[PDB]
């Protein structure tokens, strides 16, 4: 009874953190589809021709100057580059978000279930 | 058992990317539709090594197309490490569990 | 297919026969023992009715139903079992006579219940008062084992039987439920059954010079570790993985270890005073310093002993189940009179004795160590089954079937029924008394009749119970003769009688089925 | 594939070789039966029912008899060792003359004619019993408890099932349902004693109940049936998307609060304490009875709910979005929790809907508690008999060759073909002379005549034999004693299965 409970709890904690640890990261993920948006929002707010100050490199960066508000990229494929137009980056930019938060979310009610499989070897672990 | 655990992580090594593919094989089918959608009005890229490619649609559209089947491809060479690293796993498992019980 | 009409009776009486045949003498001092090789196969040695039924593999479905049924009654008489298989089939093969004369066998089943009844009501009327003294006790435990064993070893085991049940009387208990603590001693001597007003343990443990004679017993009788396993164990057994197994081993002598220390002052406490005796009892082994240090207290320590032990030694020692060796108290720690560990063959028998309790009660019988040690202890603990009853009521009557005849004297003359369709089952009812007596005396000497006309004729002239002298095949009264049934054997023995053999008498048929 | 005139025969041997042996094991008085099997099983029983299970059929007339027997068994589960006794005859009587008479037909529309005359018979000799007088339904009860043989504790607790059940008589449908037994749901308590074992009103609740999870005790408060239909709404009849991340979890969640807090109210509204909640609960709907501090008791079966929807008698909500008093929680009501032995029993009692009571079964142990239930089992059927018709009949062969006359008077006045399958279907009313002089173990062949005898003035009226009295009897002096509801049933009952065998000639696979 309790040693195979003690036994079997061992994997249930990993369901749990396995579950636990990949919903956490999505977000992050996310964070550039709305940045990429967003940066690409500013972008065509101001205008072409305004300064950019975009990373050259650890501990420096390099200026610039914008001549293209519509020339957005998106990354889909495998390794590959897609300039987009503002709108289309955006979508896509947008979109990205959309099918990624599905995959992400899914995941929290199966974190419950882990440990409430995990819980529930807890109790008959301890009773 | 070390001979449980023992050939899987070279089965999920070949697992390991060949997930990464599937999202972006997924996306294969969404660079085929952004290539689509990219009638030249921004430009298109094959990213491949350090060196920016200029590259074109039809440069591009066997390539997505070409690629979506490639990234479909490292799904055949880990379902060939598959059953290799999974099946043998699964005779070890006898072998050594009764010996140190023995 | 089916057997039906006749045909699903003759068979179950005519295995009733044979049956009911061989055990004729499994009975009274008339008795003869039989063995199996056969049954279970093993080498096997039984005297009893029920008893020799379970041994067996009785395919016969009538063979394994009396075993029921005779069981409850087996329970309190343990003699009688063998004796009720006899007058049903006496009893079958009349009923059966009038099917065969032809006739209705639930008109003749009816024609047992007034007769039972009839009967049961003659066994009130015949049940006679000896209250429980020793030698209603002898006679009884003696006709008991004289039908279970010799009288000799009855008159030998009768002293052992009256032993522990002097003081069940000191618990007023009908029945004994302990006392019947036995232990069956290595020797080559059956007869020898001491009578202990302790228990026995058979340790003592694997050290002396611990003080084996304790006078003053302080017992504590304990589950703890003194020692434990040395064998691989994970999850309980032996696990997939090696290692794990062993970070388990290393805390068990050190837990021992510590527990001698803890005995030191557990003797400090208690004692202070190796004058004072203290016992150890573990239910688990006890390694040799432990033992060798606590025979360093004046302390002897018996590893391993038994559940019922522990809980005998808790009420017959007043001692403890108690689950430490930290300090404890003395008073908790049960008291016995006096103790020791004592030695016939290889192991060193702990009598533990004059228990705070004279409750749990060893009688120690030696023996070949055989089934024949396995045989000769079996009776005695019926030979009280028998006395328990006399215990029981307080009418105990002559035995060798003195009842029997007068029944039939008192049944059938006038018709208990005043008529003939029950009487019909009544003259096979009181058919069925007359078995057992008379078909001991003639197989141990003269035969059922001109012995019956012995007994009947005494029965004629006085109603009194005059039984059968089984030292000879010939009536005596039983009264005289010490071979005495209580009432409640007589009693149960109806019950068990006729309710198995009316309701098998009704069988309308009989089907293999699924 | 088995067809033809060994069907036919065979819808005789079954059924017959069926009802022969067992024809031993009915009445009071009965001829037991052994089994053994290749297994060992050793079975001894006056039960058909018992032996219609172990024993094997390979004949689907012999298979389809244990369904008839089942059928019988459905109903009530007594007189199924008797309903086979029927038609086993009939077959083996009206067929192999009448079917080498030639037909299936004849003696089927006679089973019929058959099946009036009892009829007519019946509203003769089966004379009216009351449910006022406990003994004039309890002594057939007396009669029918110690069919089964115990007497002891069963008898006074027959009172119970001749109090539960009938009053649990209820539901008038318009040509009145309300005779029945099945509405008296038996309580199981551990400890106690079949002498304290009393009804309580309504269904006194043990299934569900380990536990109190309906308070404690409860006398006015309402204990309330709420029946699904407690999931949220999220609009307005209507749910829209739901909770997913951060002010959905508030807006959302509320949008299913406040649907259920709706139908909360009308709960409250009623004055609950108690509320039994089966399922299509909401943690919603609860929550608002604990803002109201009214328990509700959530996922919880069907029958409980309808054991508590007939334990105060109230309905089960078919509007949970509108709800009334009328609905859940009618009357005043009770709901009490007891330990009684070991567990904690809801009792919800004083109950509308007229009365209701339940057995309230209390051994010391479960056994002596169940060898009374079985028994019980018995009155309250024979109860729903009582109560289905109360007219009690009497026993024996007084029936028998009543009916057996009528239908040969219907033979002597119809005169026809049927005439033969009368003289053949009023041979099988002997069955139970036969039986009982079997069974008391006399000669049938005077009594038969005697029967005949009690018939040639008396009409067998109360007369018949009884073989536990062994004699013809009037059954007013015996007090034996049955409803014309069980003696018709069984009665009928193989009448059919002896339509439905004579019926079958062909098995195809």
């Amino acid at each position: 009874n309790l040693p195979q409970l003690e036994m079997l709890k061992n994997q249930l904690d990993q369901e749990v953190e396995f579950l636990s640890t990949s919903i956490a990261q999505l977000k992050v993920v996310q964070t550039k589809y709305v940045e990429a948006k967003d940066c690409l929002n500013v972008l065509n707010k101001s205008n072409e021709g305004k300064e950019l100050l975009v990373p050259l490199t650890s501990s420096m960066y390099v200026p610039g100057k914008l001549h293209d508000v519509e020339h957005v990229l998106i990354d889909v494929g495998t390794g590959y580059y897609v300039e987009k137009t503002a709108e289309d980056a955006k979508d896509f930019f947008k979109r990205k978000i959309d099918f990624l938060t599905k995959q992400m979310e899914k995941i929290q009610p199966a974190l419950q279930e882990k440990h409430a499989m995990k819980q529930a070897v807890m109790e008959m672990m301890s009773q | 058992v070390e001979k449980y655990q023992q050939l899987q992580k070279d089965l999920s090594k070949s697992m390991s990317g060949r997930q990464k593919l599937e999202a972006q094989l997924t996306e294969n089918n969404i660079v085929k539709e952004e290539l689509a959608l990219l009638d030249g009005s921004n430009v298109v890229f094959k990213l491949l090594g350090p060196v920016l490619v200029k590259q074109e649609l039809g440069e591009a559209r066997a390539t997505v197309g070409k690629r979506l089947d490639y990234i479909t491809a490292e799904i055949k060479r880990y379902e060939s490490q598959l059953r290799d690293l999974e099946r043998q796993s699964e005779q070890q498992r006898e072998t050594l569990a009764q010996l140190q019980q023995e | 297919e089916v057997a039906r009409a006749q045909a699903a009776l003759a068979v179950n009486i005519s295995a009733a026969r044979g049956l009911q045949d061989v055990l004729r003498t499994n009975l009274g001092p008339k008795g003869t023992m039989k063995m199996l090789v056969s049954g279970a196969g093993d080498i096997k040695l039984t005297k009893d009715g029920n008893v020799l039924l379970h041994e067996m593999q009785i395919q016969h479905p009538t063979a394994s139903l009396i075993a029921k049924v005779a069981t409850a009654q087996d329970d309190i008489t343990g003699d009688g079992t063998t004796s009720n298989v006899l007058i049903i089939g006496e009893l079958l093969k009349q009923a059966d006579l009038y099917i065969s004369e032809g006739l209705h066998p639930r008109i003749i089943t009816e024609g047992f219940e007034a007769a039972k009844e009839k009967a049961l009501q003659f066994l009130e009327e015949v049940k006679v008062s000896r209250e429980m003294d020793r030698e209603t006790l002898i006679d009884v435990a003696r006709t008991s084992l004289r039908t279970k064993v010799h009288a000799e070893l009855a008159d030998v085991l009768t002293e052992a039987v009256v032993d522990s049940i002097l003081a069940i009387k000191k618990q007023d208990e009908p029945i004994d439920l302990f006392m019947i603590e036995i232990m069956e001693m290595k020797h080559k001597s059956e007869t020898d059954t001491s009578l202990i007003r302790g228990l026995v343990l058979d340790h003592g443990a694997r050290h002396p010079d611990m003080k084996k004679r304790v006078e003053d017993a302080y017992i504590l009788t304990c589950n703890v570790s003194l020692e434990y396993e040395k064998t691989e164990v994970n999850s309980g057994f032996f696990y997939k993985s090696a290692e794990e197994r062993e970070k388990l081993v290393k805390a068990e002598r050190k837990f021992i270890e510590d527990r001698v220390k803890k005995i030191i002052e557990l003797k400090r406490k208690v004692c202070g005073d190796s004058d004072k005796g203290f016992v150890v009892i573990n239910q688990k082994g006890i390694d040799p310093f432990s033992l060798d240090a606590l025979s360093k207290e004046g302390i002897v320590a018996l590893r391993r002993a038994k559940r019922r032990n522990m809980e005998r030694l808790t009420l017959a020692c007043g001692g403890v189940a108690l689950n430490s060796f930290d300090d404890l108290s003395p008073d908790c720690l049960g008291h016995a009179g006096l103790v020791y560990e004592y030695t016939l063959g290889e192991e060193k028998f702990t009598f533990i004795e004059k228990c705070n309790n004279p409750r749990s009660v060893t009688l120690l019988i030696k023996g070949p160590n055989k089934h024949t040690l396995t045989q000769i202890k079996d009776a005695v603990r019926d030979g009280l089954r028998a006395v328990k009853n006399a215990i029981d009521d307080g009418c105990v009557v002559p035995g060798a079937g003195a009842v029997e005849v007068a029944m039939a004297e008192a049944l059938i003359k006038h018709k208990p029924s005043v008529k003939g369709r029950a009487q019909l089952g009544v003259q096979a009812f009181a058919d069925a008394l007359l078995i057992i007596p008379k078909v001991l005396a003639q197989n141990s000497g003269f035969d059922l009749q001109e012995t019956l006309v012995k007994i009947q004729a005494e029965h004629s002239e006085s109603g009194q119970l005059v039984g059968v002298d089984l030292n000879t095949g010939e009536p005596m009264v039983a009264a005289e003769v010490g071979v005495w049934d209580n009432y409640c054997v007589k009693k149960q023995l109806l019950h068990s009688c006729t309710v198995i053999a009316t309701n098998i008498l009704l069988v309308d048929e009989i089907m293999r089925a699924g | 594939r088995e067809s033809g005139r060994k069907v036919q025969s065979g819808n005789i041997n079954a059924a017959k070789t069926i009802a022969d042996i067992i024809r031993t094991c009915l009445g009071p008085k009965s001829m037991m039966k052994m089994l053994l099997d290749p297994m060992g099983g050793i079975v001894m029983t006056n039960d058909g029912n018992a032996i219609l299970r172990e024993i094997q059929v390979q004949h689907p007339a012999a298979k389809s008899m244990i369904e008839i027997s089942r059928t019988q068994d459905e109903e009530v589960g007594d007189g199924t060792t008797s309903v086979i006794i029927l038609a086993g005859e009939m077959l083996s009587v009206a067929e192999h003359f009448l079917e080498q008479q030639m037909h299936p037909t004849v003696v089927i529309s006679a089973y019929r004619k058959a099946l009036d005359d009892m009829i007519s018979t019946l509203k003769k000799i089966s004379i009216p019993v009351d449910i006022s007088d406990s003994d004039m339904m309890l002594n057939i009860i007396n009669s029918s408890i110690t069919t089964k043989a115990i007497s002891r504790w069963s008898s006074l607790a027959c009172n119970i099932a001749l109090d539960a059940v009938k009053m649990v008589q209820f539901e008038e449908n318009g040509r009145k349902e309300i005779d029945i037994k099945k509405y008296a749901r038996v309580e199981k308590i551990p400890g106690g004693i079949i002498e304290d074992s009393c009804v309580l009103r309504g269904v006194m609740i043990n299934k569900d109940v380990t536990h109190p999870r309906m308070r404690r005790y409860i006398k006015n408060p309402r204990i309330v049936l709420l029946d699904s239909s407690l999931e949220y709404k999220k609009g307005e009849s209507q749910t829209d998307i739901e909770i997913t991340r951060e002010e959905d979890f508030t807006r959302i969640l509320q949008m299913e609060e406040e649907y259920i807090q709706q139908l909360c109210e009308d709960i409250i509204q009623l004055k609950p304490d108690v509320v039994i909640t089966e399922k299509g609960i909401s943690d919603l709907a609860q929550h608002y009875l604990m803002r109201a501090n009214i328990t509700a008791i959530r996922r919880v079966r069907k029958t409980d709910n309808n054991r508590i929807a007939r334990a105060c008698g109230a309905r089960i909500v078919s509007r949970p979005e509108e709800l009334r008093e009328d609905d859940v929680g009618t009357g005043a009501g009770l709901l009490e929790i007891k330990k009684i032995g070991d567990e904690y029993f809801t009792f919800i009692t004083d109950c509308k809907d007229p009365k209701a009571c339940t057995i309230l079964l209390r051994g010391a142990s479960k056994e002596i508690l169940s060898e009374v239930e079985r028994n019980l089992q018995d009155a309250m059927q024979v109860c729903r008999n009582v109560l289905l018709d109360p007219q009690l009949v009497p026993g024996g062969g007084a029936s028998e060759m009543a009916v057996a006359h009528a239908l040969t008077e219907k033979s002597k006045a119809m005169t026809g073909v049927e005439q033969w399958p009368y003289r053949a279907v009023a041979q099988a009313l002997e069955v139970i002379p036969r039986t009982l002089i079997q069974n008391c173990g006399a000669s049938t062949i005077r009594l038969l005549t005697s029967l005949r005898a009690k018939h040639t003035q008396e009409n067998c009226e109360t007369w018949g034999v009884n073989g536990e009295t062994g004699t013809l009897v009037d059954m007013k002096e015996l007090g034996i004693w049955e409803p014309l509801a069980v003696k018709l049933q069984t009665y009928k009952t193989a009448v059919e299965t002896a339509v439905l065998l004579l019926r079958i000639d062909d098995i195809v696979s």
